[PDB]
């Protein structure tokens, strides 16, 4: 019961790591546990695709409530320090979908990421953006515990020399702007203006949230043409 | 509220940034055209003809070709008139693109300006030539259900391009196209019975099996009733012969409710009671319903 996982395991870490996802949640939800969580911090430790992925796929399966969300609490931020390659950021996925599992600290641990989020808003403020993103995505209602903060930092992080970074800044903004319309209008505009008058990228994606949320006419017809 | 406040002062800003920045900076340049729809949809000559004359500088540049694609197709969509006499550039400028062979563009450009109807009877024939693609069938689809101008020019090109194609994994896109919406059949069903006789692939045995039934639509002359009666038979003994069941299940989970008239025949019953022993489960639970 133990070698197979082990070695199934090893074999996924280093289409075979989605294969042995499967197969691994499929098996646990058929069917001890201390095997399965010595090989994931292994995997952890050591690969790291595999590890994220074998946690994500156990995650909403063998059904921890409180005890599996301790756990992973301490591993998610183990790898939020270091904004690793785009393996990572199944990890960054895996830690939404687990805070989205609706546990009784979930809340708690959200309002922590999001604190050491702020803090750290490129290994930093590319990493908070997609973490911030992850929760907004995960819990909504969540993300909006503080977003005064999170404008005010996301306004200085965008201004960072760096292409990439505000691709994520832009879209964890237009994760907290939709929230915010789904439910700081003068305060975006404001600050896009000032920083209107390196930065030619980040101006327009800004300006281009705003559009589109202003206006979803033209957002129906880009969601058409992706689909055909 | 407050961006239909300050939006012409983000317009004459947004243009500026746009005429400065015409060949100093990929990240602006995918940025600007972006930009250029959301702004020519908020905000509706000499806005359109700059942002036109900006794509069209980006619509022949590297890199920025599919975002100029989409960025046409918005504004054309937003006013009917800005573009009315200026589409034949983008007409242009892809009708020798298609004839030359990237083209996954080019396609989504014409099917959001699609939504005047003598522009699209010669077009038609550089997409053919362009490939065989969802997209391109996609968007023919769209143009056909949205604006039926010539439905048997869409028919007989879809037709015309589908016989060549299984005449000799590409030619499952063809029979999903050819299953996939209404046509205007017989000869095609009765090649059709020869694919999973002799293809070893899987892939392409799993869309045969459903490409037949959907096919079979003509369903009080003795001239169609043996036919749609032999097709059947070879799908029955597919449905349980076959090596993995993932092709079998697929092939009676396409003889629904609907053939409980041409299921009865003694000949066709043997088939289906053999599939009651079966090994896997979920062949048993469709076989017995």
């Amino acid at each position: 019961s133990n070698v197979s996982v082990l070695q199934q395991f090893a074999s996924g870490l280093k289409r075979a790591k989605a294969a042995k996802e499967l197969q691994h949640y499929v098996t646990m939800e058929l069917r001890s546990t201390r095997f399965y969580d010595q090989l994931n911090h292994h995997i952890f430790e050591l690969e790291r695709k595999g590890g994220i992925l074998a946690i994500a796929s156990l995650i909403g399966v063998e059904g921890g409530n409180a005890t599996r969300i301790g756990r992973f609490a301490n591993y998610l931020r183990n790898l939020l320090p270091s904004n690793d390659p785009v393996v990572m950021e199944m990890a960054s996925k895996a830690i939404g979908r687990l805070a989205m599992a609706g546990d009784t600290f979930t809340a708690e641990y959200v309002e922590f990421e999001v604190k050491r989020a702020l803090e750290w808003l490129e290994g930093r403020r590319h990493a908070a953006v997609l973490v911030l993103r992850e929760l907004a995505i995960s819990v909504p209602t969540f993300f909006f515990q503080q977003v005064q903060p999170f404008f005010d930092n996301i306004f200085v992080a965008v201004w960072d020399p760096k292409q990439a970074i505000r691709e994520g800044a832009v879209a964890a903004l237009r994760a907290c702007l939709i929230l915010t319309t789904q439910r700081w209008y003068r305060h975006t505009f404001e600050e896009a203006e000032k920083g209107f008058d390196d930065r030619i990228h980040g101006a327009l994606l800004i300006l281009n949230e705003l559009v589109r949320i202003s206006s979803m006419e033209g957002e129906r017809l880009r969601e058409e043409m992706e689909e055909i | 509220l407050v961006e239909s406040r300050c939006c012409r002062d983000l317009m004459e800003e947004k243009f500026d940034q746009v005429c400065q920045w015409v060949l100093k900076c990929s990240l602006i340049q995918m940025t600007i055209l972006n930009l250029l729809p959301r702004l020519a949809a908020f905000r509706p000559t000499q806005y359109l003809q700059d942002t036109m004359n900006h794509v069209l500088s980006c619509v022949k540049k590297e890199k920025e070709r599919t975002a100029a694609f989409q960025a046409l197709g918005l504004l054309s969509v937003a006013v009917r008139s800005e573009f009315k006499v200026y589409l034949p550039r983008v007409l242009d400028i892809i009708r020798a693109a298609l004839p030359p062979k990237v083209d996954a563009t080019v396609f989504t450009c014409i099917s959001m300006l699609a939504r005047i109807q003598q522009d699209i009877k010669e077009l038609l024939e550089p997409m053919l030539a362009v490939g065989l693609s969802p997209a391109l069938t996609a968007v023919l689809y769209d143009l056909s259900r949205q604006i039926p101008q010539l439905k048997k020019d869409i028919q007989d090109g879809l037709l015309k391009m589908l016989s060549l194609v299984l005449m000799h994994g590409s030619i499952t896109l063809a029979l999903r196209t050819l299953g996939s919406f209404e046509f205007e059949l017989t000869q095609f069903v009765r090649h059709c019975a020869d694919h999973f006789l002799n293809s070893e692939h899987k892939e392409i045995r799993m869309e045969a099996a459903r490409t037949c039934s959907r096919l079979l639509t003509p369903s009080v002359s003795q001239t169609a009733v043996q036919v749609v009666a032999d097709v059947l038979s070879k799908l029955l003994v597919v449905g349980i012969t076959d090596p993995d069941p993932d092709i079998r299940y697929c092939v009676l989970a396409s003889l629904d409710e609907r053939f409980d008239a041409h299921l009865a025949q003694a000949e066709n019953l043997q088939a289906l009671f053999v599939a009651l022993n079966d090994q896997v489960f979920e062949i048993r639970e469709l076989a017995i319903c």
